[PDB]
């Protein structure tokens, strides 16, 4: 269920305050560490020196509380930002007082509002403080979805709401943020506490959020309607909203009296938990990916290294990519092999990478599905892996399989292959080095031999994601270029992004490569028209893949195969993000590169900015041969 | 059966007695086959009597006519005796007195007595008949590599291990084992066979593939030949007037000496390990090998 | 209970094998990979070209069950410094490919064995396989306690065993171990399986293997005797050695066969079980202290940080400490004030360093108790802890007790102090400037007054401890001197170390410093007699300190209050680890640096040999005034 | 790995000495190949295996013209901006008796076998840059009978003493790297303030042809050095000895080194820690050649009179591409 929270403005008796929002069901409270309208004065006397205690004691709640249950509110009479010298000054102190007084409770998180466009001498002061102590505290940035200013009621005679179009001043409230967030250079402590108003905006300024750290959603009383019985709820594009952030495993938070006193102060909460329960329970793929959600990984170089044994496991325990190859395979064979011939004509069929032998089975069972007969060589490099393979055929399969142990580059076969079946394929098709393997591989195939898949092309669509930027920024490390995490791409289950354009392909590969000059490297120019504001991060990279005439894979998201799990998407990042206004084009460019012994990508935005080209000479990341 | 052939031996009527483990897959065990027809070994349909044991062996050995002892992966030593007219190979007993694999017995010249080596770094004299220990002696500093019983005295007796001692023993002694070594820092011992005739005499194999000819009282090196390119694994004199040395190695050849160690045949036949070897006591002039390519050869010398 | 394992050589077939020493109570199993009999080549043909399998299917177990019950074992065959070249480069390439099929396994240990002094070949291929993959394995390193060669039995005529005192001699395994170690370059994934003998060697022998990375003990059942009943049993000194064991929380695994075999196999592991639990239960202060031991803490700095909420309370929560304060002041309060002026003389008494007032109710309680009256300050900077003051102050003191807030070298007091009590003292009495701020305070203390305390002392030890000195070297970070972690202390929970030498006093400091020239800096040069061969990594810090008369606070070992959980021991590491023999001296040299702004400790060993000054100029370590 | 500049090879080429061994060399085996008799029926095939802009070819052919006999040259080299040098010299002067070939030696498919192979591909510490791989891939272009110029090398190791050049191997810590990363290779240097701790031992010998079978360049070397002197381990100095043909040789270890040779300079390899040693102690140092199908390096650790780390594991700081 919903992980929620109580926001209060008044709290005469913190323990009785907290047992009652316990009781109501919430899981923390929001609450002022300093009273609301107790202002505080400390550079002018005589106020200055005002007799003691300023607040209460840390002595009324259990160290545990605090750090659990506990968050602090900025007071509402701080403004950092006034055009006021007196109370800038004033505030600065202020400020800086309740922050430490809130690190020194321990709190899990500490609320700070963002009313206006400038909120610079804000961000001086928080990003001090951030940088002083030895804390481990968290920030709320409150924003609201729509300015106040933009939500009030025409009931001004002389100064009425202007019912123009206006694209830009309508996401005028993300730009605060923006420009906080970037004041403070990109805080990984620092996240956003969204407030939703009554009157939703247009769905691009709902879309403005996306790839934002949103760590809670504001609830007011205000926004629920009430139906036939007295109960409060949501309209429909109200509970649209919900469930999108309910993916976003955003905590929520309601604020506000009860309007509806006829019923409990658990019914706003208990709407809430009737929306979550109520929504489509997780499928098999969304039940195993919940946990990778936005969570890096290098990629893996099967030809590099040897995988380890859990790793081909994840590679197994996927039905539905097998079943493809069964299918492709089993058309294969009836298309090579007339049902005359059916008995006279053996088809030899080569698995080049077999792992712990998958393919073979599948083999099997496609000959065994479309009575014809097949000689099986299972090739495979890892010679752990080729254990497995010889005692899968010394128990069960018999002299029908013929287990190499050796490269596919390098293995002099002793007969050619009707059909050679590979899954060298990375998340970003050739990222893992397939062209070159099967390159290799292809003087043991018969002149009309098949090669499964016959053909794969990657794919490359710009992405804008704060929250996927910070982590590989965060990915610096000792002992290395201090940018070289944002010069190589990472293995990662996409969550809190959003795409800014269609997909496009980027390099493809055809399998037997007739081709006289061979040339394996590449350079692709993609122009990605982008209908709305956003600042670009990276770009996602998915694939397709044809095994045989309609039997395809995808991980591309518009023809992904339903319910495969063995691939998660790429993302290649770029050091500085690039603002990118509604009606541009992002225009990038991609490389393959390589020499005897490496293979590597360059990349690079040419429009709307230029960007630094990424990766050159493979020095951040290389694909070993 | 099980792919690695271990053991092979000869029985005074010419019965051939074959010892196998299983080195690889699902299944680490051993088993003893009895085969009156030795030209039909390996194969296990054509065999007289057989029987499966809990774990591999390492060392085998008959224990007279009716009896074989085995050295087990499970730190036991068992005995086996041929029943049922020699269709059954029933367990008379097994003890686990080793504290790791057993990798060499020998039986004493009275048969009634035998001596283990472990890799627990342990020799043990055991009493066949009561089934206990007698003696269980710590001499060495490293995994023993093989025990060698005197072939007229059951009190004397060889062992080398690899703390690189040779120690040749006399349980009649307050301490019984004496170092004899050669030169000084010689190669790991592997092997060790006493002279069937010439006694004070033996041979012994090191890792480096040099077999080398020692005599006792003399206790200096009088001859020793570099005959295998690898680690030398057994030795078995023939049962001639002037015997024949039969040299077992790794390299996966067998070699036939005279007695001053000069190649008068060699077999590359085998395409694995050669782990044993024996002479036909009907004819003196074939001579029985296994290997870990489970092949059983029969070879003709000169 | 006991962490237990099972050493078998032998297994038929691996899930009968693991269930059997399941239902025996284990806790995991150590077994082969590949069977140890089966020796293989990898360069002379034809055995080079032996047809598969080479061992079991990872198939047989779960991936969980590989990760979690199954250490491997190096096949007893390989050996990588053998004298023969041939063997030589064969045990190499049999090493890896059984370290890697480990690795593909995942298993969280495997065992090497440390058989003789040369290990250099085994350590290349090892530390090499180390800096390879991308596993997260660990190695344990077999070594005996007693060297086998020193432990056969006397029975060869020839060869006897030279019953001649060997000082050095007998302590040679550990040296096997420490060359490898080194040659490893101390690396955080080899770690010591110590196998134990059935002869026990000199205590010295022993302690050789004090501060080492002792993960698991082994225990052949060989060493078992019997008593009545027929049950095994361990002999006193082997039981000394398991408890001394038990408190380092190694694993101990059980090899060999069962010679008792009217009992069970699981005899064996229930001594063990009940040697542990038949051992001393925890006191309060194992208890707390048990989950710190050997984490390394930065030292706090009250004066330049203000500590939060719950660094206090754990200060609070020690009630021995603040008995002792109370006593002191209660003893003061007598010798300053005659029974006849009882009524007649109120004493005045200034608590600097307030904190949330525990040194303000034990003065009000020795007042109660002492029949005496008494004026309270509190003073305090920390204002977030003034705070908690106040609200005492207005709920429960009343005007009693005066609450300041200020710093105690600024504060313009209004009266002089009868007594001034503090305890701003370190783990290394000084370390957290409680000098300076006396001093400061100096001036509002009568002409007559005491300070409470009134004399501290820090004191300090060589010890050894790869263990600590490689949790040291891994506090390496990114932006600052590679080896700044060297040149700064830690405050921790010293435990798995050896005491190299007495403790002896460093610096000490005097209140009221009445001396007209003060100078706070200091220089000690400190000689240790060491009488055992040993590594010296570091020097611990405790401190003593006088209260009043006869009323102190320790915590040197020697001399340690009992039950006193408020300081743990400070540790100075140095950059390289000093060898030390026996009879040698080891002599080291402290300062107490300072200026205006810093204050700073700068060491250095100058016997038997020399090492860098550590800290200097502060550049890695400063106390803030 | 990298292809020289002009000026590296014009340094190589002003060294009369060394040419003129390898002049001597040639001429030798010239006249032990071919009877006086033969000397217009027999033409010698001799190929310069990394030619560079060609001084050995000029040697060869001074070799030939002083011996009276018949040569056939081929000038293979791998690096074209130096191929442009050879063919300028072809066009101008040499004329079609040399074919210049522009590719690597282990590559080349060589139309017919050689009677002579030639090399220089010798380093500081003889095989430090990559000889005998080379020397391998192209052993199978030389005939049955074939020499190779140089037939042997040997380098050899010394323990020195120099509080200088390891402060300044420490200052050599460069920003995005191991920090220590500067002790873990080697450097080529003209030591000069330093003090040799023991007579040089050779470390790693190489042949030329290699028949032998079980082809495996890599190597583990233990080296006892007695040390008579009270001093402080930083290093060990490293230099070579090679066999041309028979007794002409070229050395620059200093005992016998050859007299005013001024193409190398001997190699150092430091480690992280200083090393005291006394007098009357033994200094055991252990040193490995290693190799994958890319790369080739060496390890190195001293076991006595203390344990040092294993320096350069895996590569990790200095590898030697293929
Ligand atoms: C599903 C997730 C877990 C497994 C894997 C992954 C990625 C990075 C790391 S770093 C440590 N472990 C991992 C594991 N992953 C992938 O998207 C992926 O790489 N799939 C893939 C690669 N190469 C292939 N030839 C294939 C063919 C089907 C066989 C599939 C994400
Ligand atoms: C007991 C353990 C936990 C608390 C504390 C510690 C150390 C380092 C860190 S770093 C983050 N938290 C911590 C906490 N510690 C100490 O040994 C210690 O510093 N005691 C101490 C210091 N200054 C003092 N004035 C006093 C006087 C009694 C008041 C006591 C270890
Ligand atoms: C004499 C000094 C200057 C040149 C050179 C050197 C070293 C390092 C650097 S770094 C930038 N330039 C340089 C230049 N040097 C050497 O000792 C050396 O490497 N000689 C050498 C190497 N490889 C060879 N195949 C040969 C064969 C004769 C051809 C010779 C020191
Ligand atoms: C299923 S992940 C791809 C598989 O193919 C194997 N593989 C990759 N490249 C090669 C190659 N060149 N030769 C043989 N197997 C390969 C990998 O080791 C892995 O098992
Ligand atoms: C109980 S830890 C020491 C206490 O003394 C306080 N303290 C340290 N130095 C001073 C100072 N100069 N003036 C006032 N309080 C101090 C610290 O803030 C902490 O509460
Ligand atoms: C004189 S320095 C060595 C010379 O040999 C060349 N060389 C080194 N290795 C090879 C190779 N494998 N094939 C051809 N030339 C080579 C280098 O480019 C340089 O000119
Ligand atoms: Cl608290
Ligand atoms: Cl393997
Ligand atoms: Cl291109
Ligand atoms: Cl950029
Ligand atoms: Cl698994
Ligand atoms: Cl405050
Ligand atoms: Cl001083
Ligand atoms: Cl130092
Ligand atoms: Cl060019
Ligand atoms: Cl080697
Ligand atoms: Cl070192």
């Amino acid at each position: 269920r919903v992980s929620s929270g109580r926001d209060l403005n008044c709290v005469p008796e913190i323990a009785d305050t907290l047992g009652a929002v316990a009781k109501q069901g919430f899981d923390f409270l929001c609450m002022p560490v300093f009273h609301p309208r107790f202002k505080r004065e400390f550079i002018q006397e005589p106020a200055k020196n005002r007799p003691g205690p300023q607040t209460r004691s840390d002595l009324l709640l259990s160290g545990r509380d605090w750090n659990t249950l506990i968050v602090g509110k900025l007071s509402p009479w701080i403004r950092p930002d006034s055009k006021v010298e007196k109370i800038r000054r004033n505030s600065e102190a202020a400020m800086l007082q309740e922050l430490n007084f809130g690190a020194y409770l321990g709190l899990p998180a500490f609320l700070l509002p963002l009313n206006q466009e400038d909120n610079t001498n804000l961000a001086r002061v928080l990003t001090n403080h951030i940088h002083t102590g030895h804390h481990s505290s968290m920030f709320w940035m409150r924003v609201p979805l729509v300015a106040p200013e933009d939500l009030r009621d025409d009931i001004i005679e002389n100064a009425p709401t202007t019912h123009t179009e206006e694209y830009s001043g309508e996401e005028k409230t993300w730009m605060w943020w923006h420009n906080f967030r970037t004041l403070c250079d990109y805080s990984k402590r620092i996240a956003v506490a969204l407030e939703i108003g009554a009157d939703l905006p247009s769905n691009h300024v709902i879309d403005r959020w996306l790839g934002e750290p949103i760590k809670a959603a504001i609830l007011p009383t205000s926004i629920f309607l009430t139906n036939k019985k007295g109960f409060p709820v949501l309209s429909k594009m109200h509970q649209r909203l919900i469930f999108r952030l309910l993916k976003l495993e955003v905590q929520f938070i309601i604020t506000g009296t009860n309007h509806h006193s006829e019923k409990e102060f658990c019914s706003y909460l208990q709407y809430l938990e009737y929306l979550s329960q109520n929504r489509p329970p997780p499928n098999a793929y969304e039940l195993f990916a919940k946990g990778y959600e936005d969570y890096l990984q290098s990629p893996l170089q099967p030809l590099m290294d040897n995988l380890e044994s859990q790793t081909y496991e994840v590679f197994e325990k996927d039905p539905i990519k097998y079943s493809q190859y069964q299918q492709a395979i089993y058309k294969c064979l009836l298309d090579r092999v007339p049902e005359e011939e059916k008995d006279t004509n053996v088809q030899v069929l080569m698995v080049l990478g077999a792992g712990r032998g998958p393919l073979v089975n599948a083999s099997l069972r496609a000959a065994k599905q479309a009575d014809r007969r097949i000689k099986l060589y299972a090739v495979e490099k890892n010679p752990n892996a080729v254990v497995t393979l010889e005692n899968w055929q010394f128990e069960e399969w018999g002299s029908q399989v013929t287990v190499v142990s050796s490269d596919m580059r390098e293995w002099v076969a002793p007969e050619k292959a009707d059909i050679i079946v590979s899954e060298l394929l990375g998340s970003f098709a050739d990222n893992e080095l397939s062209p070159e393997c099967l390159d290799g591989a292809q003087h043991f195939l018969k002149d009309d031999g098949v090669s499964i898949p016959g053909e794969y092309t990657s794919f490359l669509a710009p992405i804008s994601s704060s929250k996927l930027y910070n982590e590989v920024r965060a990915c610096r490390e000792k002992d290395r270029d201090p940018e070289a995490q944002f010069e190589m791409p990472y293995v990662v289950r996409l969550h809190n992004f959003h795409q800014l354009s269609a997909p496009q392909p980027c390099f493809t590969f055809s399998h037997p490569n007739r081709d006289p000059m061979i040339d394996n490297n590449r350079y692709c120019t993609l122009e990605f028209p982008v209908e709305v504001n956003t600042v670009l991060h990276g770009f996602a990279g998915y694939f397709e893949t044809v095994l045989y005439q309609d039997i395809t894979l995808s991980i591309r998201p518009e023809t992904h195969s339903p319910g495969m799990f063995s691939w998660f998407p790429i993302l290649f990042p770029i050091k500085q993000p690039i603002t990118v206004r509604e009606g541009q084009t992002i225009c990038v460019r991609f490389w393959r590169c390589s020499n005897s012994k490496k293979v590597w990508y360059e990349w690079a935005v040419t429009a709307p900015v230029c960007s630094a080209i990424h990766n050159p000479t493979g020095r951040s990341y290389t694909i070993g041969l | 059966m099980e792919r690695q052939l271990e053991a092979a031996r000869y029985r005074s009527d010419g019965a051939l007695l074959l010892g196998a483990s299983s080195l690889s897959g699902r299944c680490w065990a051993g088993s003893l086959w009895l085969f009156k027809d030795p030209c039909a070994a390996p194969n296990e349909g054509f065999c007289s009597a057989g029987v499966q044991t809990e774990a591999g062996v390492a060392d085998l050995t008959w224990v007279g006519e009716r009896g074989i002892l085995v050295a087990s992966d499970s730190g036991a030593v068992e005995l086996w005796e041929l029943d049922e007219n020699e269709t059954l190979i029933v367990s008379k007993f097994c003890k686990y007195e080793h504290d790791d694999i057993v990798s060499t017995v020998s039986v004493l010249s009275s048969g009634t007595q035998a001596v283990s080596g472990s890799k627990d770094i342990c020799i043990k004299v055991w009493d066949l008949a009561q089934q206990v220990v007698l003696s269980s002696y710590r001499a060495h500093a490293a995994q023993v590599t093989c025990v060698a019983a005197s072939p007229h005295k059951d009190s004397v007796f060889l062992s080398c291990s690899e703390d690189n001692r040779i120690l040749l023993w006399d349980t009649r002694c307050p301490k019984p084992a004496s170092q004899i070594g050669c030169s000084a820092p010689g190669y790991l011992p592997t092997s060790l066979a006493w002279h069937p005739q010439q006694s004070e005499v033996f041979v012994f194999g090191d890792e480096n593939g040099t077999v080398s000819l020692v005599d006792t009282k003399s206790t200096s090196c009088v001859l020793s030949s570099a005959v295998h390119s690898q680690c030398v694994t057994g030795l078995v004199f023939s049962p001639h007037s002037v015997p024949f040395l039969a040299s077992l190695s790794e390299d996966c050849s067998l070699a036939v000496l005279d007695s001053s160690l000069s190649e008068l045949f060699r077999s590359q036949a085998h395409r694995d390990f050669v782990r044993d070897a024996t002479w036909s006591p009907l004819n003196h002039s074939l001579l029985t090998t296994v290997g870990w390519d489970h092949q059983v050869v029969h070879h003709v010398v000169p």
